RNA sequence: AAACCGGGCACUACGGUGAGACGUGAAAACACCCGAUCCCAUUCCGACCUCGAUAUGUGGAAUCGUCUUGCGCCAUAUGUACUGAGAUUGUUCGGGAGACAUGGUCCAAGCCCGGUGA
RNA sequence: GUAGGCUCAAGCAAAUCUGCUCGUGAGCGUAAUGGUAUAAGCCUGCCUGACUGUGAGACCGACUGGUCGAACAGAGACGAA
């Protein structure tokens, strides 16, 4: 079969215009929080900053995704967003490093929509 | 540390890079997976079926809709049901057919009597046809898994 | 094709509308497609599959006799008018309406510039004055087209 | 590998015709791991031709 | 002499019922079909039967994918999209305070 | 003429006598029905058994 | 690999061609295989005369 | 080296006519039938640089006298593969030449039922040019093949093969030999002699004739 | 700092989707190469996915480039079919395909993180 | 009903698994038509919203009458959400 192509989520009443997207690779872990309308960055947090790459020593796994998780919902918190709406991308599961992003978000205390 | 692995490693990736035009050392064709499949006529129903199976490879069949049984081996347990294999195919000479990238071996009763660990318990054996074995190797080309074969079909005898 | 006489083996349905068939014409011109020399119409109507099978013996008869021997069949014949509409009739002695009647034939639709028949492995002659022959069969009017 | 679903293993010795060792996997069936060698057991066989059967008897 | 054909079924009534550039109010059904010949796009509800209405005040505007050739309808909202009222309770008090 | 099913009440076991009309086949079976639905009269989730119509 | 690819460049023409060809012999049954023990010097003679006087003779039909 | 090699056929002498055209002021089926009614058939010459936005278009109409009898004399496919002179004036009998170019007739339009031209297609072709360009076969020497003495009927699969051509050199025909086929045998695209210039569109495997056994 | 390169999001059929040939792994990035102990995967299997590990190997599979190209897609004819109004039993005025033919595969382009520049 | 997972049919190579072409041609109890690929299809776990009282606004129309539906209150099912 040919796969079709992705629509972000139908508009039903309110707007939700700040997506949580993640990514992760075989060295670091990034998050990032988009703004729909302007199709900015509104925030990020990544283990290849400057100053997050040596101040953690295991940049890859699961407990690196939860500290960036941690760190992303406070600078989120911080910069005045009080609620995200996740997006999974093709082959994301609520699993694992997904999982522990998702979860440190929450406990940092940012609504999830 | 396992004999079979390491000959391959150690001996054939070698003289494979040497006697073939490569241009890297990733194009070696290995070893991937076996794959074993009983022959055609059988009962689906008595227990020696499903023992004479599970005992020769080591782990669980699938069945699927009762009309065919399978077991696919990968890796270290691939490893020592080939090093049996071929251990046991020196008192012998028990013909093989050469494919594109894939040997075939026909599994017969014959092959059991001679094993010598399956001479106790061979009336689970008894009143079976054999199994199909398939030892799929990442090839490009038939004479290449004919010099894959022959290296791995090693004997003192001679 | 079904030897001699040409219809369908079978249909989706057995009646079809009337439709009409005094228009039509080739929009974009007409040339041969299989032979060297070839029988169009210019005119559009209806022709039926007895008609057709009329013209077409009436070509082979005429070069069977024109030509024998081993160039006997050296004459080929490619037929590419094809009769598959149905119609349909009443008898005598009975009223309008109690549905639609039973069919009696075959008929095929032709345009203005549709070629029925080709020709080829035969004199130039022997093309013409068969085409001649065949013309004399079809209700509507004919002319010889050549290659070129 | 899933749990609860294979058999157990085993581990037993082969010696091969030149008495190398060597230490290979098995389906439990067994109480205790044990030593098989082998020998020259090829059992090729051959049959006489008919010149040769003449030859044998008529010579 | 005996036909057996005279059976037919009570007309429907599908069909678009608000074209392009249309004014509807909340409520209001678009389409009325038989499967998703339109699929709902924003702002755009489907029921059980996949009938198409409207959920906010506005313009229909019609689309259509170029690969695929499927076709959505949404609904311009007449004022503009509302953001959620989290962020008018909390983003919105610190914006009036900044 | 014939008919192949049968119309039933699910009856509240609370005592109350609200009754759901439900139906099932005649061509045979053996398990009476029973699930758990609201009735109204107790506002609570119940136990509703199947008993013969009426 | 790469030693061996420059090494195959190094030479003049002909001599080249016949060393551009694939070898496509099989490898030779009689070489051995590793494992944890060396051969025991008094055992495949051993087993090779036990062999053929087995063998040695005729069987009866 | 954009000239015709020796051992091969030329456009000939006699049909070298020049195309004479007047300015045509508008389109479409009125002024077509008007100018069809007058004795004269529609036409354009387009160049190839400019597919889109037109292509330095102009629209004019030539004899119909004139096109009826280069159709008759040269034939159909004969006509589409030629070279020809075309001069267009402000009005017959005029001296104020327009244009005068080298042209190829790109498209003949004939009526379907009474085959009288009803438009005719001319792309500019000067030298240095490529051209796609459709050439009719003639085929020679079938009272020497021994495969036609024997009997054996001819089956001519394909009558015009297309080519790509620049325009200095473009066959008016390819003459292909049939002295040394005897019964059974094919002759496919890839033996045609033509010009090393040239470029075959369609595949070298493509049959063009062959001689088929009689019914013995 | 202003340019370039890598990754993620966003724009998009002239920006799509296949095939062939030639290249590329910058002190960085991506992927593979290795393993199956816990999480997860398999109606059998680390094949897929997942989880761990990799001072430096490889671009064999994918990923990036350059050209050739096949379908598509975009733009444009000329002519014909068909058609709205009107009866010189359609002598007028308008609209205008399909299939051909000709060219192209543009231009422009935002946010963040990392590197080289600094 | 819900949550999670999966992707058919046909052709070719090996001659029922594994890979390549193609794209609705499979399935959706039941006729035909329209629709449908992280599903509306198939599997697994748990359930009974196959609830109670209402309903802005529209679509059919001689009338009797029929269809879609955001949302409100009570009690619940599945889901980390
Ligand atoms: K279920
Ligand atoms: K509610
Ligand atoms: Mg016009
Ligand atoms: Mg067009
Ligand atoms: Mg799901």
């Amino acid at each position: 079969v040919i796969p079709p192509a992705v629509r972000p989520p139908r508009l039903f009443d309110y707007l939700k215009p700040y997506v949580l997207k993640m990514h992760f690779t075989n060295k670091f872990v990034h998050a990032q929080v988009i703004h729909s309308p302007t199709a900015t960055v509104a925030c990020a947090a990544s283990s290849q900053e400057k100053a997050l790459r040596e101040t953690m020593g295991v940049t890859r796994d699961v407990a690196a995704a939860s500290k960036i998780g941690k760190i992303l919902g406070e600078r989120l918190l911080m910069k005045d967003i009080p609620a995200v709406a996740i997006h999974m991308k093709k082959e994301q599961r609520y699993h694992g490093k997904v999982k522990a992003v998702i979860d440190s978000v929450r406990e940092a205390g940012v609504k999830l929509l | 540390m396992f004999p079979l692995n390491f000959h391959y490693e150690d001996v054939l990736r070698q003289d494979l890079l040497l006697k073939l035009n490569y241009a890297n050392v990733m194009e070696v064709p290995g070893l991937c997976e076996i794959r074993v499949v009983p022959k055609a006529p059988y009962n689906f129903i008595i227990k020696n079926g499903k023992l004479a199976m599970e005992i020769p490879c080591g782990q669980k069949f699938i069945q699927t809709q009762d009309l065919a049984r399978q077991s696919t081996l990968r890796g270290h347990g691939m490893s020592n049901f080939l090093v049996r294999i071929l251990t046991v195919m020196s008192l012998l000479d028990f013909p093989v057919e050469i494919r594109k990238n894939s040997i075939q071996f026909s599994m017969e009763t014959e092959f059991c009597e001679f094993s010598p660990e399956l001479e106790d318990h061979f009336e689970i054996f008894e009143h079976i046809r054999g199994f199909n074995v398939t030892i799929i190797t990442s090839a490009n080309t038939q004479d290449e898994t004919l010099l894959l074969w022959s290296g791995f079909l090693q004997k003192d005898e001679g | 094709k079904k030897g001699d006489v040409l219809y369908p083996k079978r249909t989706k349905y057995s009646k079809y509308r009337k439709g009409r068939c005094s228009r039509g014409c080739k929009p974009d011109g007409t040339k041969l497609g299989f032979g060297r020399y070839g029988i169009k119409s210019c005119k559009a109507g209806r022709l039926s599959y007895r008609a057709i099978e009329a013209a077409r013996r009436a070509i082979i008869g005429h070069f069977h006799r024109a030509m024998s021997g081993q160039f006997r069949r050296n004459g080929k014949i490619w037929v590419r008018v094809f009769a598959d509409l149905p119609i349909t009739g009443k008898p005598t002695e009975v009223r309008m309406g109690r549905g639609k009647g039973n069919p009696t034939g075959w008929i095929a639709r032709v345009s203005t510039g549709q070629i029925l028949f080709e020709m080829d492995g035969v004199s130039l002659a022997n093309a013409r004055q068969a085409a001649t022959l065949a013309a004399h069969k079809l209700c509507l009017s004919t002319k010889f087209v050549q290659w070129s | 590998m899933k749990k609860g679903v294979h058999p157990q293993m085993q581990w037993i010795s082969y010696v091969t015709q030149s008495g190398r060792l060597m230490h290979v996997m098995m389906t439990r069936i067994h109480h205790v791991g044990k030593v098989y060698h082998f020998g020259a057991k090829r059992q090729l066989a051959q049959s006489i031709g008919q010149i040769a059967k003449f030859k044998r008897r008529f010579n | 002499g005996s036909t057996k054909n005279g059976r037919d079924s009570k007309p429907k009534n599908l069909g678009v019922k608000k074209f392009g550039g249309e004014n509807v109010i909340p409520g209001n059904i678009i389409v009325r079909q038989r499967g998703t010949r339109f699929h709902p796009g924003d702002y755009v509800g489907i029921g059980k039967d996949h009938t198409l209405f409207a959920l906010k005040e506005g313009r229909v505007r019609f689309e259509k994918n170029k690969i695929t050739g499927r076709k959505w309808i949404h609904v311009d909202p007449k004022g503009g999209h509302v953001l959620h009222p989290i962020y008018t309770r909390a983003a919105a008090t610190k914006s009036t305070q900044m | 003429r014939k008919k192949t099913f049968m119309f039933i009440r699910l009856v509240s076991a609370a005592g109350t006598g609200f009754f759901y009309v439900k139906r099932k086949s005649s061509k045979g079976l053996l398990e009476k029905l029973e699930f758990r639905k609201y009735d109204p009269r107790v506002n609570r989730h119940v136990l509703f058994t199947e008993q013969k119509m009426k | 690999l790469n030693m061996k690819k420059a090494a195959i460049e190094a030479l003049p023409e002909k001599l080249k061609m016949a060393a551009l060809e694939p070898d496509l012999t099989p490898f030779p049954a009689n070489r051995g295989m590793a494992t944890l023990t060396p051969p025991i010097e008094g055992y495949l003679e051993k087993v090779m005369d036990a062999a053929k006087k087995s063998s040695s003779k005729e069987k009866l039909r | 080296q954009l000239e015709y090699l020796p051992g091969f056929p030329r456009p000939d002498a006699k049909h070298a006519e020049t195309i004479l055209a007047v300015p045509r002021s508008d389109s479409g089926k009125n002024i077509s039938a008007k100018e069809r009614k007058a004795g004269r058939v529609p036409s354009i010459i387009f160049e190839q640089e400019d597919g889109q936005h037109g292509g330095n278009k102009r629209l004019v109409s030539v004899q119909t006298n004139q096109i009826r009898k280069l159709v008759t004399h040269l034939g159909y496919s004969f006509f589409l593969s030629r070279l020809f002179d075309v001069e267009v004036r402000s009005e017959i009998g005029s001296d104020e030449v327009i244009e005068k170019v080298r042209a190829l007739p790109r498209s003949i339009h004939l009526h379907s039922g009474t085959d009288a031209p009803l438009n005719v297609t001319f792309i500019r072709a000067p030298p240095g040019t490529l051209l796609k360009v459709d050439i009719p076969l003639v085929f020679i020497g079938d009272d020497v093949s021994p495969g036609l003495k024997k009997g054996a009927s001819l089956n001519t699969i394909k009558r015009t093969v297309k080519f790509l051509c620049p325009a200095e050199i473009v066959p008016p025909y390819i003459e292909v030999d049939l002295s040394l086929l005897d019964v059974g045998q094919k002759l496919v695209a890839g033996d045609l002699k033509v010009h090393p210039a040239l470029k075959l569109i369609r595949p070298k495997d493509e049959p063009i004739v062959k001689i088929a056994g009689g019914r013995v």
